[PDB]
RNA sequence: UAGCAUGCGACGCCGCCCGCCGCCCGCCCCCAGAGGCCCGUGCCAUUGGCGCCGGUCCGGCCGAAGUGCCGCGGUCGGCCCAACGGGCGGUGGAAUCCUUUGCAGACGAC
RNA sequence: CCACAGGGAUUACUGGCUUGUGGCAGCCAAGCGUUCAUAGCGACGUUGCUUUUUGAUCCUUCGAUGUCGGCUCUUCCUAUCAUUGCGAAGCAGAAUUCACCAAGUGUUGGAUUGUUCACCCACCAAUAGGGAACGUGAGCUGGGUUUAGACCGUCGUGAGACAGGUUAGUUUUACCCUACUGAUGACAGUGUCGCGAUAGUAAUUCAACCUAGUACGAGAGGAACCGUUGAUUCACACAAUUGGU
RNA sequence: GGAUGAACCGGAAGCCGGGUUACGGUGCCCAACUGCGCGCUAACCUAGAACCCACAAAGGGUGUUGGUCGAUUAAGACAGCAGGACGGUGGUCAUGGAAGUCGAAAUCCGCUAAGGAGUGUGUAACAACUCACCUGCCGAAUCAACUAGCCCCGAAAAUGGAUGGCGCUGAAGCGCGCGACCCACACCCGGCCAUCUGGGCGCCCCGAUGAGUAGGAGGGCGCGGCGGCCAUGCAA
RNA sequence: UGUUGUCGGCCGCGCCGGCGGCCAAAGCCCGGGGGCUCCGCGCCCCCGGCAGCCGUCGUCGGCACGGCCGGGC
C-alpha cells in the first residue's frame, strides 16, 4: 500500500537499525535510479536474515578469493558495514553502464551517523527487521558482527558508534526535558482555548 | 508475528482486507485453530482462515456462543466499543474518514479559517512563553 | 507452523526473593544473587508479585518452542535452588607418579597447577563468578567448588578439569589430573 | 462461498447405448468440483477407474450442487484419500479440523502437496466423511478444537485473544 | 503483518501526454503537460506532491522500439488543480513519444 | 604431477613486494610501540644518519653451551645521532575514517631549520632570503589562541605526535645543511599527562639519550641502497640458466 | 610492504591578488510487544499609512575535521535566484630551468 | 629423392564428448584375526566420483595446432608423505599400525637409461600424488621420436619394406596490441607531513641439553612439558670481519 | 521468452500507427505485486521445463510434519526413583567347572498377600548386589506398527565466489488454490505497396494473401558508341 | 505551416442495477419431533408459514473516462 518512505523531492536520509540489508538496499537502488542523492546511516547497525556459520560461510569464499588470482587491482572485498552495503548496492543497480554508475555515485552509507546529520533518518517501508527473523525463525546477523570478524573499519566505527551514541542520548535526555515543559503549557492553551465559530469544526476533524 | 490465533468472542478484530469493501468484525463461533466465524451486527458473517486478520485492543462484553439474535443484544449492550472504534486501537477510520471529507468550498472555507485562529492561538501561545520564559 | 501453549508457573520459596526488569531476572537469597537472561520466541518472563509466583508464558508453541521452556524452567530451578541452597562439585587429585601442587590465586581468582605431569608451566585458568573453591589438601586429595550459579560454577569444575586433559597418547595410561567426583548438590544445615 | 473451493457434483445418469437386451444402469458418483468443466472430465476418470465404458458409454442426464450446505457452520472432515509421491497412488485416510466441503480439499491439497508431496497431475480423493466432534480420532488439531467446542476452551485460547494487546 | 495502517496504493490508470515542450535559447530546461483522463481524487493529487508515473516503453505495435528502457519521471505540481498537471522527465523522452498512455 | 618434480620455494619474498622505489627519501611507520610507560619524555623515536660499520668486543653473558661468559667480538652499526628538535606537538584525533591532525602548537624557534624544510621539501636552493615562513603572532595573543587549542586537545583527548627535524649542521660528512622533516608518535601514561609532557618536550631540544637507554631493544627503519634497473637473478635471488 | 585518483585531512601559506558590497547574465528547481499581518487604492499588478519569521553585530554546543545548530542586548527587513556560479564596479589588507654535485640514478625522477 | 591440386569431407596429433579401461570412494559383509565380521585384513556382489592412463568417437585445425623428455619460472587441487591438533588399536613404554580435521610451509642429492616410468644408494622430519593446451621452443635444450647418408637382422625376384636395432644428421622474426614488472604523469588554491579504504606476504623444520638413565617396565629398553643451546630451509638486509674481485 | 545460444517455447514477418494479448514473467538490476488464503523447509536447501551444459545413486537418517492401524490406560498405564522374593534345592545332564550367571533338562509347587528353578555385574573354582512377578511414589497419556513429504547424509579438483547478478528464509524457496498486472512484428484496428479475385472508365476502385539462400519466371535503373526524332551550349 | 476545442467510427475501462437458472435458497421469527453428548451445556437433522439476502451461469438495463483515425444531413 503507499510507500509511506521512498518519494520526496530532496531528502534523501535513511535509517539502517535494525532493517534487512538487502531489502533497504533495494528500495535505496530505485530511489538512486530515481535520481536521489542517498544517504544511509547506521549500517554497522543493520541486519541480515540467516544462520551465522552461512552468512560467514559466503563472504569467507570472497575473503579466501581476496587473495588470489593475482594481478593486484581488484576482484576486492570491503571489510566494513557501509562498504559492505556499498557492494551490495554496486550489485543491485546495472553495474555496466554509465546510467547506473551515476546512480552508485549519489549513494553514501555512513557507519554510527556522520558529524551531525541531525535531520532524523528515516525508516522505510516494512524493511525493518523484528520479524523477519521471526521470534525465533533461527539466527540473524549485524553488520557490525560481522565486520568485528573481517576487520577495521569497523573497529573504529563501532568506538565511534559508541561515543555518537552516548553524547546524543545526554543531548536529547535534556531537550526532551524541554520538549515536555513546552508541550504541557501548549495543551492548557488549547483545553483554555478563546472560543470559536468556526475554528472547533477543524478539532471535529481529527 | 503468529500472533493471535484462535477460537473466542469477545474480541474485535478489524480487516487486513478482502471483498466487501468494508470492514470490522468480532469472532462469535470458534472452530479450530485458524478457522473462525466472525461477524458483525450491521456486517456479513463469514467464516475465514484469517491469519492476516488482526484483532484489535478493545474488547466487547459477551460470553461464549452467538447466533443473531444473541449477537445483536451483544452490541446494543456494548455499543461505546465502536465509538472507541471512530477513534483509535486498531480502529481509527471515523476520525480519519471526517479527514477524506473536505475538498470542496464550504469545506476548504472551514478550512481557512480554523487555520486563522490556529494562528491566534499560537500567538497567544507565543506570548506566554515569553512570560515564561524570561 | 504452527500448534499452540500455555503458562507455567513457579512458587518462590520464602528465603528467595526475585526481581525482573526487560528479560533479565535477578533471583536472590541468603547463598546470594543470581542475574540471567531468558530471551526466546513468543515467550515472556514476569514475576507476578514479588515473593508470590514466578511465571513464563507465551501464546505460541511447537516442538522446538517446548523444548526451550523446558530449558528455561530447568534453569530457573537451579536458579531458586542454587541461591538459598547453593551448588557444589567435589573434586579430587590424582598423579601417579608426580605431586601435583595446586592452588587458588584470589588475586586474578584463578586456580593453578603446577609440577602437572612434570611440566615447567604452571597450568591456570580463572574462576567465572563469585564461585569460590576450597582446597582441602590432606594428602593433597579433594576441591570443593561452591556458588550460587550453577553456570558459572560448572564451567569452573570443567575448566579444572579440562585443565589437566593431555590427549597425545593413551587415553588408558595417563591417569594424572584432577576428576569430577560429583553432581552436586544438596544444600544444608551440617 | 467466496471463489469455490470444491462443491460436491451430483451427477444422475445413465450410459445409453445399443439394440441389446443391455443398456447401463444407474450411478452418481459425488465428485467434488468447480462447475461443468471438472464434471466433464471427471465422469471420464469415473468410468475409466470403476465400471471402464468409453466416453461415449457415459452419458449424464442431470447434475445438481449442493447450495451452502453447512451454511458455513462445521465438521472435522473424515477424508480417504490417495496421493501419487515416489511411485503411483497412495492410500491415506486423514481426519482433519476444518469449517467446510469448501476448504476440505485446500487443506487436502495443500497437506498432500507439502505433507504428501504430490505435484500436478494428480486426481481427488475417494470420501469424506463427516463424523461427531467427540468421536473425531487422529490427531493434533481437531483434538483441541473438540476441546474447545466442549468449553472452557472457546474461553480458553482466547487466553492468547484478547492477550495480544493485553489483559 | 504488514500492519495495514497503509496507504492506499493502487495502479490503475491511464493518462495521455498533451504535449511536451523541449525548449532553449538558454534559460529554460524543460517541460511536459500531463492529462489523466479522470483519476487523483482532488485529495490524492493534494496529500501527495509526487506521483510517479512510470510508462511502459512496449511495442505499441507495428515494429516498435521495444527497448528496455521502462521510463519513469515525477509529477511536479499541479497546472491543473482539478485535472491536467505539470511533469518533467529526467532521462528525455522517445520520438516525439508524446500521445502514448500514461500509466502507473 | 603435472611437473616437476624436483620442486622448489619459490625465490625472493611477496611480503617483501612491490620491488619498487619509495615515495619519500626518508622512512616513515605506520605503527608504534603501546603506551605502557612513562609520559612524553618518550617520544617513540628518534633518527640519526648511518656513518658506516665498526666493531665491538663485549663481555658477553650467556651459559647453556660449550664457548660461555668472558670476551666476544660482535658486529657494530655507528650512527651519528645529534639532538633533534621536537618544534611542534600534533594533536591527532580518532575518527571513523582513521586519524586526523587537528592544530599544532609551536616552539619559538625554528628558524634556519623552517628554510631547510623549505628545501624539497618545498624547492629552490635557498640563496638571498627566501622561501617565506610566517612569522609568530603578537605573543600572548598568540599564547592564548595555541592554549585555547590546548584546552580542547586536552579535553576531548587527542592521540598526542609530535613533529621534529634532524639539525643536520651537526653533522659533517653530509656537508649538506638541511633539515629533515618526520612524524613521531608520543606514547606514555595517561592522555592529559601526555599533552602536558609532550608541552613540555617541544619548548627545548631532546637528545637521544632521552628516548633510549644503552642496551635497549630497538626497531631500525630505513630505505635500502639503490642499484637501479635489473634482472631477475639480482633482484629476486633466481638462477642463472647453464648450457655453454 | 604499498597506498589521496576512497576522488581525504592537517600544517604551514603566498608583476599583481584577494576580504566586504552596488548592478546585471547562466545550472538544480521544507521540519514533522495533525501542524506552520491592523487601515487601505486598484480587474491585475503596482503602490501608500504601520505577535510570528529572515541576514546581522557577539558568543556557545554536537563538531575531532568537513559541517552544522542555537542564545543573553540591539539593527536592516517581511507576514526570487538557496548549492554553484560569470562579470561592470566601490571600499580595504612559487617552482621548473641555471651552475656544480650526489645519500639518488637508463631518460625523466629523487 | 619426391612433387601437385585439395581436405579437418578423413588419420597421427593437442583440444572436446565418453569413461568400457585407469584411479579413488561408499554400501553390504562371506570370511580371517587363538576367541573376536568392523585393532587390522576383507572376497563375491553392488552403487558411484574423478577426468590425471588406455580405449572409443570423429565435433575442431591440414592457406600449418612446432614433437617427447628435460630445465627454469609462476600459480593451483587434495584423494595428506611430513609437520599441527585429533580418534582407535591386537596403543604397558616404545618403535608403530589405521583412520579424522587440515593445503601454511616442506617434499631432497646422486648411480644406470633420451627416457616419462621405474630400479638402485646414502640421505630425511618425510623425501606425497594430481592440473595449469602431457603448464613452460616469438626461454632454453636437443639426447629420443621423425626427412635426405649408411650398416646389421628379418622379408621381398626386385625397387624397397619392418611398433626391428644402430652411427651421423638445421632450431627463423627488429613486439603493433594486450599483460605484468619497474620509471614517468595532468585536473584540483599550494608543498609537505600524514591517515588508511583497501592490495601482497615470513617464517617453516630439525638436532641436542633441562628434565631423566626418571615415568612405564620382570627385564630389555626408554618417553613427555616447559626451560635452554644451536643448526638444516626460507626471507630481508649490510660489508666492522673473513673470503672474492 | 530461455543470461549468452541454428534447430525448446510463443510466433511464421510488406511498412507504419495504435490497441490487446501469447509464451513467459511481476523484490532490485527490469515494465510490472515486496499480491491473497493456507501449509512445509532454515539447508542460503533454494530461485532449475528441455541442454555435452541444469548431476547425484545404492543405501541410510527418534530432523520435522502428517495419515493410518493394533494394543496398553484413572479396574492408574510408559519411564524414573524407591520397596518386597522363604523352601524343596549348591536344578538334572555333561564336564578341572555351574553351583542363576561355558555349554545343554527343565521350569513345578508347598508354604503365601505379591514371591521366576532368574536380568546384567563376579572368582581359576569357592565367595555378594541387583533383577522376574508384585507394590509404592508420580499422574496421563503410552507403546507398537504401516505409509508419506521435504529436508539431512552418502557429497573430493584443479587462475577467482554466484541461482544471469545483488541474493532471499512465517520467502524474493517449495507446493495447493486464487486475484490483479506486465509482455511480441502474433491477433484486432487505421492508412498505405505486389499479385490475384475482378469490376468499371491511356486511367480509377473493392478485398485476400503476401519472410527467403540456391534458384526459375517477369518489369525496371545505369554505362559507351550508332541512327531517326527532339533540344541544350561562352559558360558544357 | 504548426497547435488546441469538437462531431462520427473502433477498441479499452471501472462502477451501479434487474430477471431467470440451482422446484430457488443461506435466513429468521413462530411451532413440533429425533438423535449425540447421558456430567449437563452445546452440536446436529428434518417439516410448514415468514422479515430476508447470497455466490455463481446466462442475459438484459444505466453511467462516466481515455486512446486512434477522419471531418450521414
Amino acid at each position: 500500500m503507499v510507500s509511506g518512505s521512498g518519494v520526496c523531492a530532496k531528502r534523501v536520509v535513511v535509517d539502517a537499525r535494525h532493517h534487512m540489508l538487502g531489502r533497504l538496499a533495494s528500495i535505496v537502488a530505485k530511489e538512486l535510479l530515481n535520481g536521489q542523492r542517498v544517504v544511509v546511516v547506521r549500517c554497522e547497525e543493520i541486519c541480515m536474515s540467516g544462520g551465522l556459520v552461512r552468512q560467514k560461510m559466503k563472504y569467507l569464499r570472497f575473503l579466501r578469493k581476496r587473495m588470489n588470482t593475482k594481478p593486484s587491482h581488484g576482484p576486492i572485498h570491503f571489510r566494513a558495514p557501509a562498504k559492505i552495503l556499498w557492494r551490495t548496492i554496486r550489485g543491485m543497480i546495472p553495474h555496466k553502464t554509465a546510467r547506473g554508475e551515476a546512480a552508485l555515485a549519489r549513494l553514501k552509507a555512513y557507519e554510527g551517523v556522520p558529524p551531525p546529520y541531525d535531520r532524523t533518518k528515516r525508516m522505510v517501508i516494512p524493511d525493518a527487521l523484528k520479524v523477519l527473523r521471526l521470534q525465533p525463525g533461527h539466527r540473524y546477523c549485524l553488520l557490525g558482527q560481522l565486520s568485528k570478524e573481517v576487520g577495521w573499519n569497523y573497529a573504529d566505527t563501532i568506538r565511534e558508534l559508541e561515543e555518537k551514541r552516548k553524547e546524543k542520548a545526554k543531548v536529547s535526555y535534556d531537550r526532551r526535558k524541554q520538549l515536555a515543559k513546552l508541550r504541557v503549557k501548549a495543551e492548557k492553551a488549547a483545553e483554555e482555548k478563546l472560543g470559536t465559530q468556526l475554528e472547533i469544526l477543524a478539532p471535529i476533524k481529527y | 508475528m503468529p500472533f493471535k490465533r484462535f477460537v473466542e468472542i469477545g474480541r474485535v478484530a478489524l480487516v487486513n482486507y478482502g471483498k466487501d469493501y468494508g470492514r470490522l468484525v468480532v469472532i462469535v463461533d470458534v472452530v479450530d485453530q485458524n478457522r473462525a466465524l466472525v461477524d458483525a451486527p450491521d456486517m456479513v458473517r463469514c467464516q475465514i482462515n484469517f491469519k492476516r486478520l488482526s484483532l484489535t485492543d478493545i474488547k466487547i462484553d459477551i460470553k461464549r456462543v452467538p447466533k443473531k439474535t444473541t449477537l445483536i443484544k451483544a452490541m446494543e449492550e456494548a455499543d461505546v466499543k465502536n465509538k472507541w472504534e471512530n477513534s483509535s486501537w486498531g480502529k481509527k477510520l471515523i476520525v480519519q474518514k471526517r479527514r477524506a471529507s473536505l475538498n470542496d468550498f464550504d469545506r476548504f472555507k472551514v478550512m481557512l479559517a480554523k487555520i486563522k485562529r490556529g494562528g491566534a492561538i499560537r500567538q497567544e501561545l507565543a506570548k506566554l512563553k515569553k512570560t515564561a520564559a524570561a | 507452523m504452527k500448534t499452540i501453549l500455555a503458562s507455567e508457573t513457579m512458587e518462590i520459596p520464602e528465603g528467595v526473593t526475585v526481581q525482573v526488569a526487560a528479560k533479565v531476572v535477578t533471583v536472590e537469597g541468603p547463598r546470594g544473587k543470581l542475574t540471567r537472561n531468558f530471551k526466546h520466541l513468543n515467550l515472556d518472563f514476569q514475576l507476578l508479585e514479588g515473593g508470590r509466583k514466578l511465571q513464563v508464558d507465551a501464546w505460541f508453541g511447537t516442538r522446538r518452542t517446548m523444548a526451550a521452556i523446558r530449558t528455561a524452567i530447568s534453569h530457573v530451578q537451579n536458579l531458586i535452588t542454587g541461591v538459598t541452597k547453593g551448588y557444589r562439585y567435589k573434586m579430587r587429585f590424582v598423579y601417579a607418579h608426580f605431586p601435583i601442587n595446586a592452588s587458588i590465586t584470589n588475586s586474578n581468582t584463578a586456580i593453578e597447577i603446577r609440577n602437572f605431569l612434570g611440566e615447567k608451566k604452571v597450568r591456570k585458568v580463572d574462576m567465572l563468578e563469585g564461585v569460590t573453591i576450597l582446597r582441602s589438601e590432606k594428602v593433597k586429595d579433594e576441591l570443593v567448588l561452591d556458588g550460587n550459579d550453577i553456570e558459572l560454577v560448572s564451567r569452573s569444575a570443567a575448566l579444572i578439569n579440562q585443565k589437566c586433559h593431555v590427549k597425545n597418547k593413551d587415553i588408558r595410561k595417563f591417569l594424572d589430573g584432577i576428576y569430577v567426583s560429583d553432581k552436586g548438590t544438596i544444600t544444608e544445615d551440617a | 462461498m467466496g471463489a469455490f473451493r470444491f462443491h460436491q457434483y451430483q451427477v444422475v445418469g445413465r450410459g445409453l447405448p445399443t439394440p441389446t437386451d443391455e443398456h447401463p444402469k444407474i450411478y452418481r458418483m459425488k465428485l467434488w468440483a468447480t462447475n461443468e468443466v471438472r464434471a466433464k472430465s471427471k465422469f471420464w476418470y469415473f468410468l475409466r477407474k470403476l465400471k471402464k465404458v468409453k466416453k461415449s458409454n457415459g452419458q449424464i442426464l442431470a447434475i445438481n450442487e449442493i447450495f451452502e450446505k453447512n451454511p458455513t457452520t462445521i465438521k472435522n472432515y473424515g477424508i480417504w484419500l490417495r496421493y501419487q509421491s515416489r511411485t503411483g497412488y497412495h492410500n491415506m485416510y486423514k481426519e482433519y479440523r476444518d469449517t467446510t466441503l469448501n476448504g476440505a480439499v485446500e487443506q487436502m491439497y495443500t497437506e498432500m502437496a507439502s505433507r504428501h508431496r504430490v505435484r500436478f497431475p494428480c486426481i481427488q480423493i475417494i470420501k469424506t466423511a463427516t463424523v461427531h466432534f467427540k468421536l473425531c480420532k487422529r490427531d493434533n488439531t481437531k483434538q483441541f478444537h473438540k476441546s474447545d467446542i466442549k468449553f472452557p476452551l472457546v474461553y480458553r485460547k482466547v487466553r492468547p485473544p484478547t492477550r495480544k494487546l493485553k489483559t | 503483518m504488514k500492519g495495514r495502517q497503509g496507504q492506499r496504493v493502487r495502479l490503475y490508470v491511464r493518462g495521455t501526454i498533451l504535449g511536451y515542450k523541449r525548449s532553449k535559447s538558454n534559460q529554460y530546461e524543460n517541460t511536459s503537460l500531463l492529462q489523466i483522463e479522470g483519476v487523483n481524487t482532488k485529495e490524492e493529487v493534494g496529500w501527495y506532491a509526487g506521483k510517479r508515473i512510470a510508462y511502459v516503453y512496449k511495442a505499441k505495435t507495428k515494429s516498435n522500439d521495444s527497448t528496455i528502457r521502462c521510463i519513469w519521471g515525477k509529477v511536479t505540481r499541479p497546472h491543473g488543480n482539478s485535472g491536467v498537471v505539470r511533469a518533467k522527465f529526467r532521462s528525455n523522452l522517445p520520438p516525439t513519444s508524446m500521445g502514448k498512455k500514461v500509466r502507473v | 604431477m603435472s611437473h616437476r618434480k624436483f620442486e622448489h620455494p619459490r625465490h625472493g619474498s611477496l611480503g617483501f613486494l612491490p620491488r619498487k622505489r619509495c615515495s619519500r627519501h626518508r622512512g616513515k611507520v605506520k605503527s608504534f610501540p603501546k603506551d605502557d610507560q612513562q609520559k612524553p619524555c618518550h617520544l617513540t623515536a628518534f633518527l640519526g644518519y648511518k656513518a658506516g660499520m665498526t666493531h665491538i668486543v663485549r663481555e658477553v653473558e650467556k651459559p647453556g653451551s660449550k664457548l660461555h661468559k668472558k670476551e666476544t667480538c660482535e658486529a657494530v652499526t655507528i650512527i651519528e645521532t645529534p639532538p633533534l628538535v621536537i618544534v611542534g606537538l600534533v594533536a591527532y584525533v580518532k575518527t571513523p575514517r582513521g586519524l586526523r591532525t587537528l592544530n599544532s602548537v609551536w616552539a619559538q624557534h625554528l628558524s634556519e631549520d623552517v628554510r631547510r624544510r623549505f628545501y624539497k621539501n618545498w624547492c629552490k636552493s635557498k640563496k638571498k632570503a627566501f622561501t617565506k615562513y610566517a612569522l609568530k603572532y603578537d605573543s600572548d595573543a598568540g599564547k592564548k589562541e595555541i592554549q585555547l587549542q590546548l584546552e580542547k586537545m586536552k579535553k576531548y583527548a587527542t592521540i598526542v605526535r609530535v613533529i621534529a627535524h634532524t639539525q643536520i649542521r651537526k653533522m659533517k660528512g653530509l656537508k649538506q645543511k638541511k633539515a629533515h622533516l618526520m612524524e613521531i608518535q608520543v606514547n606514555g601514561g595517561t592522555i592529559a599527562d601526555k599533552v602536558d609532557y609532550g608541552y613540555k618536550f617541544f619548548e627545548k631540544e631532546v637528545p637521544v639519550e632521552a628516548v633510549f637507554q644503552k642496551d635497549e631493544m630497538v626497531d631500525i627503519i630505513g630505505v635500502t641502497k639503490g642499484k637501479g634497473y635489473e634482472g631477475v637473478v639480482t633482484r629476486w635471488g633466481v638462477t642463472r640458466l647453464p648450457r655453454k
